[PDB]
């Protein structure tokens, strides 16, 4: 969406069309606190799957 | 259906402190979910509770016909074939048993006794059935005889150690240790 | 008599009951050396004479039952740790005997004692720890992530070609 | 099945301090363990458990072999 | 083939005095006019023709396992494209989720 808004601003003759872009961000939701909860036993793989943090992958889905 | 859940924005997740030693915990979690060989026990338990009963009650319906090869001997000339038809209705598998001395009452059999005595860690298989015999006559009529059988033990099925039908499944780790089993 | 004795002396249940009988002194701490000692140990552990065992049809009803009946309701977590080990041992034997006898209301007690013994095994796992260390990065305060791995970087094209476009051939060694 | 009576390499009498070094070690770990299940201690990635001064307080010298065999030997009582 | 108008069967093709005659097993016979003058054919390099990769090339911008390139899409002005390399001549095609496709397709 930010790419379209930046392009839209450029076609409008604006000089600062580049300031409408945002950086790309990709990350996993696994946190250092989740690692500590695993070692305390209060976080299992079942509720890591239930919270949408990890999922099971089969060689054909891979 | 469309997915309705939403997660917090990925731009606010704080993972800059994550070390590759912290990720090992994830592996730990995985190994704690499946155990190490948990699939073997689960598969054998599925075969015990659901597999063999389904196979016996569904895929082993017998319906055969045979020539009547008798002699004159009254109406036997007028009957040509007999139709044997039966199926099994009840199926179950129990825990391994052994008979103490002779004419005993089938006490339990622990795995260590089976290992030492060269025995078979096999639990009894009990079946029940209903049978229908049809006799076909030359003129065109037929006669049907139906019987129902009380449950009886056909044989013994091998039991995987540590599974549901194992005696070392109702025992604690100390009790497992003290009956000669590897507690770990 | 001989076949019954040979069958039962190889039963793990027999050695477990004999251990429980030895713990509280009901039978001598050594193995039988004479026929009389073996017959006495069998009578005490199995609870029936070998000749009388054939006579009937029960077997598990009278197997030894430990003398001291501690209170296993302190196994509800509530000179305690050695007492805890003693209670775990005695409760395990008592539940083993209950399972053999198909005593009513056993599965719930079995799961309860399974939870108790899982806690006890957690304590033993604490006892079985050699220690562990992590080499920390002084700049950070956690496990070292510094590595000598390869790190890609687009070099200038002048590192391969000259201002006339020809490739470099590093073949003259200069010694000072 | 136990910490050896003597060092496997040089033969210094490690065993005479083994039992003590057992108990003390556990106590020391109980101080540093921290909100983590026992069986997860070798996975914590934040632990700094060092037994150097504990072994030194026993009088055991600074020999690599002796401290190696004292620290690393498995105990059969703790796995059975 | 030729399909019999009576029994919808596959007729057999024969050649008589310079004409194609389709004769069925039910006795019905017809003669093809123009569309039946194709005795045989073959097409080469079937594993790299444009007709093979139509679905893949259409789906390429949406497959997350495809290589991306930092190059502006000239249509929607998105700053990245999906690059694919098909064939033994290594033909490079840049595609976008908006429908843009280098090589004009
Ligand atoms: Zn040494
Ligand atoms: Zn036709
Ligand atoms: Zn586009």
């Amino acid at each position: 969406q930010a790419c379209y808004k930046a392009a839209e601003a450029r076609k409008k003759g604006d000089k600062d069309w580049e300031k409408h872009k945002i950086p790309f961000i990709q990350n996993t939701r696994f946190t250092p606190q989740m690692a500590k909860d695993i070692l305390a036993g209060t976080l299992t793989l079942e509720d890591l799957v239930a919270q949408g943090i990890c999922e099971f992958i089969t060689p054909e889905e891979a | 259906l469309r997915p309705q859940i939403t997660y917090g924005p990925i731009e606010t997740v704080d993972n800059e402190e994550l070390t590759e030693a912290d990720m090992l915990s994830f592996i730990s979690a995985a190994v704690n979910s499946t155990g190490l060989i948990g699939y073997n026990i689960k598969s054998f338990d599925d075969l015990m509770d659901n597999g063999i009963p389904q196979i016996v009650k569904q895929m082993f319906n017998v319906d055969i016909t045979y020539k009547d090869q008798r002699d004159h001997t009254e109406i036997d000339k007028l009957r040509e074939s007999v139709q044997i038809q039966f199926n099994f209705t009840d199926v179950n598998i129990e825990r391994p048993q052994h008979r103490n001395y002779s004419q005993g009452n089938k006490i339990n059999l622990l795995p260590n006794k089976a290992r030492l005595c060269g025995l078979s860690y096999s639990g009894p298989v009990n079946l029940a059935a209903e049978v229908i015999l049809t006799a076909h006559y030359s003129n065109g009529r037929q006669e049907v005889k139906r019987a129902s059988i009380p449950p009886f033990q056909v044989s013994t099925f091998p039991i995987m150690r540590g599974s549901n039908r194992c005696h070392t499944h109702h025992l604690s780790k100390t009790a497992k240790k003290e009956i000669g089993e590897d507690p770990n | 008599t001989k076949v019954l004795l040979t069958e039962i002396l190889l039963d793990p249940m027999y050695d477990y009951a004999a251990t429980v009988a030895r713990i509280d002194g009901s039978i001598p701490m050594h193995k039988p050396r004479t026929p009389k000692e073996a017959e006495y140990e069998f009578k005490t552990v199995i609870g029936r004479t070998p000749a009388e065992l054939l006579s009937q049809k029960e077997f598990y009803d009278k197997i030894y039952t430990s003398k001291y009946r501690p209170d296993f309701t302190q196994l509800t977590r509530l000179r305690d740790e050695e007492k805890t080990s003693t209670l775990i041992y005695l409760r395990a034997y008592e539940l083993f005997l209950k399972y053999l006898q198909n005593a009513p209301n056993f599965n719930s007690e079995l799961a309860e004692f399974k939870t108790y013994e899982n806690a006890y095994g957690e304590q033993k796992a604490l006892l079985a720890q050699q220690g562990f260390y992590n080499i920390f990065d002084p700049n950070t305060g956690r496990a070292d992530q510094r590595t000598r791995l390869f790190e890609y970087k687009r070099l200038p094209i002048s590192t391969l070609y000259d201002e006339r476009g020809l490739p470099h051939k590093w073949t003259i060694y200069v010694y000072k | 099945m136990l910490i050896p009576v003597v060092c496997f390499t040089c033969g210094f009498p490690i065993g005479t301090y083994a039992a003590i070094f057992d108990k003390a070690r556990t106590e020391y770990i109980k101080t540093k363990m921290g909100g983590t299940l026992p069986q997860n201690i070798p996975l914590d990635a934040s632990l700094q458990i060092e037994l150097k001064d504990l072994i030194t307080a026993l009088g055991i010298p600074m020999r690599v072999c002796c401290r190696t065999h004292l620290i690393t030997t498995l105990d059969y009582r703790k796995y059975y | 083939m030729k399909i019999c108008k009576a029994c919808s069967s596959c007729m057999v093709r024969t050649y008589v005095d310079g004409n194609i005659i389709f004769r069925c097993s039910c006795g019905e016979s017809v003669q093809g006019d123009s569309q039946n003058l194709l005795v045989s054919s073959k097409v080469y390099h079937t594993g790299e023709m444009e007709d093979k990769y139509k679905i893949f090339i259409k789906n390429a911008p949406f497959d997350p396992t495809n290589c991306q390139i930092k190059k502006d899409c000239p249509n929607c002005h998105l700053d990245y494209l999906t690059q694919i390399c098909i064939g033994s001549q290594k033909i490079i095609i840049l595609v976008c989720r908006c429908g843009y496709m280098s090589n004009r397709g």
